[PDB]
């Protein structure tokens, strides 16, 4: 017994070693339940749910705060600026693998993986644009 | 506990001024460079760079504290002796409006005699904005006598100041032991100086506030005032002004405490006659703290074994994310003189502060609120001061862990989790100011374009209406119904900037329920950008001071050093003491905001006139209804219609003030040359003035050097704020002077 | 009255147990528990 | 003399250099009878009558007459004693002075001699402390009504 | 209880004691004749604010406080060392000094037999005197 096991184990057994409010106990396992880097799946998959998340709302900001607000038309700015983003933001995204070139072997995390799933996010980002722009008609 | 005493330790010799660097021998064997002269006078008050044993460092410091001490007290004397020479106080006594408070005079040598400004009173002078005349009122000082033997009295107390830092010293000394009593120093501080001082002034203005109160607030002339004596040798004449007077200590010991009920109260709210806070308000509540303080100054261990102690203490307080929490700590504040000092800088820094706000919000003294540009003054004054204060507590937060800081005696595990995820910290808070810069700056570069850009400022009403009264408001509803429900015995609000349509005018207004709007979201909000950059680079220089990834034998270089070289890409101005030097610049640039945004918004909504025939018109009326909102408002209606007040007064008495205000950015640009420039260049620059020196001989023994790295840049930022506190000075005293 | 002065005793023999065995702290503290009393009780306001 | 297992201390002081209140406590009490005994003593102007005497009688007129040197000289004699007690010891005590504590030594005293005795130095201040219950015992009526001859 | 200090604070009590006695001795002088006699009619034209701002003395007083200057300005350095100055008046009064050393025995240390009292009588007598006649108009209370 040396220093009787670490003044209590640095209170109620902490531990937690991938833990610290980057993902908690829960959260780390709900992060390798989050699609954006899930388990047991390849091609595609790993994106897809990548642009359904960010294309779903990036039709919210500049349906209510962009530079066009103020008549009927307005409905169309928060979507004309996000699919014009979409495409910037898929070839930035895209571009990444191009630049990566030391991981040939690895295929997954460096240009195969890598375009299969952005493949994924180009029709999750329009296609998600084009979820959320169907669910606030019918209220309109 | 236990008077220990080591009678006569230096002696008392004239031997030590002879030599120009008596306080160190590394400062008096080699004075042959011009580095030496500044080095001097750097290191003069720098005193653990002097020797190491604690029992003289305790004695060099207490000898600092009597000596400003006795500073601040011949400064304090000669302030009641200004108001009676050379002023017009009396005449002010008896007629407080159409007299301009003024309390210095010139004389006639180069025609500075337009300075006299024609304040009335029978007296010319220069007008003040010091707040004494409100707090002499305040005091039931009336006649000049009175000023005169108060000044003679503080120069007995100034005296026996000197004669006692004299004389624990080159006469007494007390031991290295009497220091570690701080469980006996909060016992003697919070009772004795907080509590007998919350006391003492308590019992004072309960018998001369009808002086004040019952007497100048009626109409007597100031002749026709009795004396402060034949109240108390005549206890039913305080029994008249007050009908509870007649008890005289009876109903104290009967707890029948509701028959004290004609001095002591919990009014709330100003008075409608004086211009401030109630006399009898404040007379209770330094009452109410003064028994706090009885109470709250019995806590620490004597000599008699009850209470706590700063040990214990500390060494209790736990926590799961803080592991071996506060205990240490005592170690930490009783060891380290400096380590002191932070946490007081620190409190006292931020107490100046708030101690501001509640100047202009509640107005304590009479005849305050209508002096605009002394309640103008004086806010800004404790701001900058506690400022100053804040960034000396990080530059000694600094000091402790290259000073004071070891790894094997003094330990908390808080301290050392501050250390140890020190790189967590400053991260959060880094992008904590970068989101509260690129929105609250940002909007301003937004909305400073949606205006020049045509109809977007036009479409931005609607969110001009967002954010400003959404946040805020209901707090200030709180305080409207915060009387009679949750405030049964007051009869107003806290202050009137709560109490909606609930306006006190004097002639002028006093206080506004300062309707919050269009941008206060926008001001404060760059306040918090400028103050979470402060606090970062603050406790950057606290944390990083001791261990750091760059260079990581940190310690052995200091605390006032230049940096290492031109290795690892370029190692440059890397010491705390620099966190501290460009702490300094984002406090000046938080502070500075602070002011502008209290000062013009006053005048604004809050300031103003009031007529019959109306309501309110104020001086400015209100225009920062939309020019607050961009960039250019702040220099469009705000920075430029100023120099209608500062630069007109050349035929008037005000053209000092424009020749301080165009004077001080020289002094401001002149620190332009230290903060940009390098030792290198200049020091090649003084060789060949040096052998222009060696041509005719004329070269000093003291050879002639550049100013030193640090050196170099603490006179830039000393300029940088001279020169960027008296434009604001001479602004400040500019308008308010002009629209009074 | 007598009622506020054995009030006041009361108050300051409520206050006898195990952590006020200490003399003088016991009759201090006494007062403090006394007249808070009576100003809580202030001849009987309350609400 | 009687008491059991309770804790608490019958005078004494921690550092025990408290001689400025404990020396002079019974010797304060001699001067606190002079006003029971009091000014009048027979015939002649009186000075004060009845139990009025200390403050309704306390005269009109009192911040000079009642002497401020009377009151200023009282904490002068004090100075002398009640200042010297820490240590302060001075020249003037004793003949041939010169290593005071190798001459006539004292020591504790509890050996065989001296026995049976400070019981009369320790008799004054019981009395003393007696004083504080039984003066104060007098006080408690003195706020009151004070109806009569009381 | 350090010596340099100690030393100006022994001096001036010396130094202002015989300047406490020949006021004394002055103002009593010069009021000998007008003390009583219906008390002076409240002092008099000798009372200090009847006096027009001292016209004609403060021309003299100024020339007293220059005369006065080097007359201290000799006591400075007169003090210092025991040569010249103080040995002079040192073997002068040691003359007395043996005289009263053969009364007193061994030494008998003329500061105890009255360099103290004398110093200190003289301040707090003409600190008291200074108050009864100069700092009091209105009496209020009776002064015994
Ligand atoms: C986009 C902003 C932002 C960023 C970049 C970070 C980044 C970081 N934080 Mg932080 N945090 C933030 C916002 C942010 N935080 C806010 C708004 C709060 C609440 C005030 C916190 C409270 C917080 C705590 C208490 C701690 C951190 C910690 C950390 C560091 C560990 C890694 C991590 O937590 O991953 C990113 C975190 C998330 C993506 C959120 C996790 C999901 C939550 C539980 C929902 C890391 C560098 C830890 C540290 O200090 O490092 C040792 C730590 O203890 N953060
Ligand atoms: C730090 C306190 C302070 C300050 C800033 C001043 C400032 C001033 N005093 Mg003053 N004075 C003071 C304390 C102070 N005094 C005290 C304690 C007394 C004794 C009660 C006096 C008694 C006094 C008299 C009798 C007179 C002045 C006068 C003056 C003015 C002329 C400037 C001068 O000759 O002095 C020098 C100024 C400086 C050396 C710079 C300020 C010093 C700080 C510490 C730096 C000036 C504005 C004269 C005047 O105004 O004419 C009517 C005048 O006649 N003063
Ligand atoms: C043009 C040159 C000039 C000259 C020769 C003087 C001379 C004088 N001034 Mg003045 N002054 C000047 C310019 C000048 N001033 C200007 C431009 C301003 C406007 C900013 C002032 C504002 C001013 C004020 C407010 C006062 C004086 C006062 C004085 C007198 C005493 C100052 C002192 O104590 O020592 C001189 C001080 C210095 C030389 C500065 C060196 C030390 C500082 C504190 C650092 C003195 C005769 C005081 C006075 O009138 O006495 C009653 C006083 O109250 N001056
Ligand atoms: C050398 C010139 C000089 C001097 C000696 C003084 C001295 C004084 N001024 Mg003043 N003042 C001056 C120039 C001067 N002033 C000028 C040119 C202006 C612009 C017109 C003002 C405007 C002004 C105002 C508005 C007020 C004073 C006040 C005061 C008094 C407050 C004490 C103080 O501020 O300490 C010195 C402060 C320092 C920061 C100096 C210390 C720092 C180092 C030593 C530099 C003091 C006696 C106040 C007062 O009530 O008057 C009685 C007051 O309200 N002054
Ligand atoms: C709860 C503490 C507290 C508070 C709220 C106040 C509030 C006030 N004080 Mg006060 N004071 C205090 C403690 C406090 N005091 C103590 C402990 C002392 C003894 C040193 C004094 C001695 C004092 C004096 C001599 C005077 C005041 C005066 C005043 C009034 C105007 C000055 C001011 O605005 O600064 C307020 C200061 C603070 C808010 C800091 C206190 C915060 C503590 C640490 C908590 C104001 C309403 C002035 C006055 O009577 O008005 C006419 C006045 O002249 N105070
Ligand atoms: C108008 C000039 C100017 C501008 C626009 C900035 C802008 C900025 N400064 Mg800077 N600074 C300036 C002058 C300026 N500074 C000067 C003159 C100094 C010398 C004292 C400094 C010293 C300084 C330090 C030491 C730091 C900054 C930091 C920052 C950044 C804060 C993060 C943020 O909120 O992003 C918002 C973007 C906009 C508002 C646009 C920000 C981009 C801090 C930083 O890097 O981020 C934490 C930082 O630590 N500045
Ligand atoms: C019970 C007696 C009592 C009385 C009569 C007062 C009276 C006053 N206080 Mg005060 N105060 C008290 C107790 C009291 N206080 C206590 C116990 C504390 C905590 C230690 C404070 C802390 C305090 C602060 C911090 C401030 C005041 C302030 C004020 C003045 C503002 C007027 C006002 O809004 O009313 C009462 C003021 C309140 C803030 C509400 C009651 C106090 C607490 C918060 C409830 C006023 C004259 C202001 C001031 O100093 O003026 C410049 C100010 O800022 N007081
Ligand atoms: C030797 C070259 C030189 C000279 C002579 C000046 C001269 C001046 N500069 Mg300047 N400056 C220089 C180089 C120079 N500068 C360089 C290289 C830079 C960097 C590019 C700057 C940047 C700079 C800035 C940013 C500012 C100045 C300003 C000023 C003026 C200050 C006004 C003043 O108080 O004067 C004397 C007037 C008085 C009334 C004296 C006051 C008397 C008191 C009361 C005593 C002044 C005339 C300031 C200015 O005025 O803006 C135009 C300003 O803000 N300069
Ligand atoms: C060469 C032109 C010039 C220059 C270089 C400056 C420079 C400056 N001015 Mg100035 N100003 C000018 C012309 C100029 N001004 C003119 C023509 C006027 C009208 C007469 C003003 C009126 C003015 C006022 C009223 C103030 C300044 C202030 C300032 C300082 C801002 C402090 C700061 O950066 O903190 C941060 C500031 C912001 C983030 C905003 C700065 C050094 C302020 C100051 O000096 O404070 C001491 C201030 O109060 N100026
Ligand atoms: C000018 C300058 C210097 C040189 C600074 C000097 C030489 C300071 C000069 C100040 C003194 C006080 C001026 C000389 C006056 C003498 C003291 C004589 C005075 C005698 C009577 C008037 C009292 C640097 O060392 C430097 C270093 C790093 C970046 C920039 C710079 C920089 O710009």
């Amino acid at each position: 017994m040396t220093d009787y096991i670490k003044p209590y184990n640095n209170d109620p057994f902490v531990g937690h070693l991938a833990t610290p409010i980057n993902s908690s106990s829960l959260t780390r396992a709900y992060l390798s339940q989050l699609p954006i880097y899930r388990r047991g799946v390849s091609p595609f998959l790993r994106g897809l749910e990548i642009g359904m998340a960010h294309g779903y709302f990036l039709i919210g900001p500049f349906v209510q705060l962009g530079p066009l607000r103020n008549t009927d038309i307005k409905y169309l700015a928060g979507l004309l600026s996000a699919i014009g983003l979409i495409v910037i933001l898929t070839l930035g995204m895209l571009l990444y693998g191009a630049v990566s070139f030391t991981n040939d072997s690895q295929d997954l995390e460096s240009v195969d993986g890598w375009r299969q799933l952005a493949s994924g996010f180009l029709l999750g980002a329009v296609g998600g644009a084009g979820f959320a722009y169907l669910l606030l008609t019918l209220f309109s | 506990v236990k008077v220990v005493v080591d009678r006569d330790v230096v002696p008392t010799s004239f031997e030590k001024w002879a030599k120009p660097g008596h306080f160190s021998r590394s400062l008096a064997k080699g004075p042959k460079t011009t580095t030496w002269i500044w080095n001097l006078h750097a290191d003069a008050h720098d005193f653990d760079s002097h020797t190491s044993s604690l029992e003289e460092v305790s004695r060099k410091i207490f000898s600092a504290h009597f000596g400003q001490l006795a500073i601040i007290f011949i400064w304090l004397s000669g302030m009641y002796f200004h108001g009676a020479r050379f002023s017009n106080y009396v005449a002010w006594l008896s007629n407080p409006t159409g007299i301009k408070p003024s309390a210095q005079v010139v004389w006639p040598i180069v025609g500075q005699q337009i300075l006299n400004a024609d304040v009335g009173g029978g007296m010319q002078g220069i007008q003040i904005t010091s707040g004494l005349f409100q707090l002499w009122r305040a005091s039931g000082i009336v006649n000049e006598l009175q000023l005169y033997v108060t000044a003679l009295g503080g120069l007995g107390m100034a005296g026996l100041m000197i004669f006692a830092g004299w004389f624990h010293y080159h006469k007494a000394a007390p031991k290295l032991e009497w220091f570690q009593n701080v469980e006996s120093m909060l016992n003697h501080h919070l009772a004795g100086l907080l509590g007998l001082g919350s006391l003492s002034w308590a019992g004072h203005q309960i018998h001369v506030s009808l002086p004040i109160n019952k007497l100048l607030d009626a109409g007597v002339a100031p002749s026709s005032i009795p004396l402060p004596h034949e109240f108390i040798l005549n206890r039913n004449l305080m029994a008249e002004l007050y009908p509870s007077f007649q008890q005289g200590l009876v109903p104290f010991f009967t707890l029948n405490w509701k028959q004290y009920s004609d001095i002591l109260t919990f009014k709330g709210g100003l008075s409608p006659v004086t211009g401030g806070l109630w006399l009898t308000d404040v007379a209770h509540h330094h009452l109410a703290i003064a028994v706090l303080f009885l109470v709250a100054g019995h806590m620490y261990r004597t000599n008699w074994g009850i209470g706590h102690s700063i040990k214990q203490i500390l060494e209790a307080h736990k926590g799961p994310l803080t592991g071996e929490g506060h205990k240490g700590l005592y170690e930490i504040l009783t060891t380290s003189w400096h380590a002191n000092l932070a946490i007081n800088l620190a409190m006292l820094g931020s107490l100046s502060i708030i101690v501001a706000h509640h100047m202009y919000a509640m107005p304590p003294y009479p005849y305050l609120a209508t002096d605009y540009p002394t309640q103008l003054s004086l806010f800004t004054h404790h701001m900058w001061i506690g400022g100053f204060c804040i960034v000396g507590a990080g530059a000694h937060a600094a000091i402790y862990m290259v000073r004071d800081y070891s790894p094997t005696v003094n330990f908390n595990n808080v301290l050392d989790r501050m250390i140890r995820h020190r790189d967590a910290i400053i991260s959060h808070l880094n992008w904590v100011c970068i989101f509260l810069g690129m929105h609250s700056f940002g909007l301003y570069i937004h909305n400073d374009t949606m205006r020049a850009l045509g109809r977007a400022q036009d479409m931005f009403s609607d969110t001009a209406i967002q954010l400003q009264p959404v946040f805020a408001q209901w707090i200030q509803q709180i305080h409207t119904l915060a009387p009679g429900n949750t405030a049964v015995n007051a009869l107003a609000t806290a202050s009137y900037a709560f109490g909606a349509d609930t306006v006190t005018v004097g002639s002028k207004i006093a206080m506004m329920p300062i309707k919050l709007g269009t941008a206060d979201f926008m001001v404060h909000h760059i306040h918090a950008f400028t103050i979470h950059v402060t606090t970062l680079i603050l406790l950057k220089g606290v944390l990083y001071a001791r261990n750091s990834r760059l260079i990581p034998d940190k310690a052995n270089l200091g605390f006032r050093f230049p940096c290492d070289g031109p290795g690892r890409g370029g190692t440059c101005q890397v010491s705390a003491w620099d966190h501290v030097f460009l702490g300094l610049f984002w406090m000046y640039n938080a502070l500075s905001i602070v002011i502008f945004h209290f000062s013009w918004k006053m005048q604004s909504d809050v300031w103003g006139t009031v007529t019959s025939n109306g309501a309110i018109s104020h001086i400015t009326g209100g225009n920062f209804a939309q020019s607050a909102i961009t960039i250019n408002g702040w220099l469009r209606d705000f920075l430029w219609a100023q120099a209608s007040q500062v630069i007109q007064s050349y035929g008037s008495s005000l053209s000092a003030y424009g020749l301080m205000f165009l004077g001080a950015h020289f002094v401001w640009a002149f620190s332009l040359m230290f903060l940009f420039s390098g030792r290198g260049y200049w020091q090649e620059l003084i060789e060949s003035i040096v052998w222009a020196h060696n041509k005719l001989k004329v070269a000093p023994a003291i050879a002639p050097r550049a100013l030193s790295i640090t050196q170099g840049r603490a006179v830039g930022v000393a300029h940088y704020l001279l020169g960027g506190i008296a434009t604001t000075w001479a602004f400040f005293l500019a308008r308010i002077i002009a629209v009074g | 009255m007598i009622s506020n002065l054995v009030g006041v005793a009361v108050g300051r023999y409520a206050l006898g147990r195990s952590d006020l065995t200490q003399l003088i702290a016991s009759m201090c503290f006494g007062h403090i528990i006394g007249v808070g009393i009576v100003l809580g009780l202030s001849n009987m306001g309350v609400i | 003399e009687g008491c059991f297992d309770p804790l608490g201390f019958t005078e004494v002081f921690s550092l025990e250099w408290l001689r400025e209140a404990e020396i002079k406590h019974c010797r304060v009490a001699m001067l606190a009878v002079l006003g029971v005994i009091a000014q009048e003593f027979g015939t002649f102007d009186f000075y004060n009558a009845k139990s009025k005497l200390q403050l309704s009688p306390d005269l009109h007129n009192q911040f000079v007459q009642n002497g401020a040197l009377q009151q200023i000289l009282l904490f002068v004699c004090a100075w002398e004693f009640i200042v010297g007690l820490p240590a302060l010891i001075e020249s003037v005590n004793g003949n041939r002075e010169p290593g005071y504590f190798g001459f006539d030594p004292l020591k504790l005293g509890g050996t065989v001699g001296s026995a049976q005795w400070k019981r009369m130095q320790a008799g004054e201040l019981r009395n003393g402390r007696l004083a504080m219950i039984a003066f104060g015992g007098f006080f408690h009526q003195q706020l009151l009504t004070k109806q009569g001859i009381i």
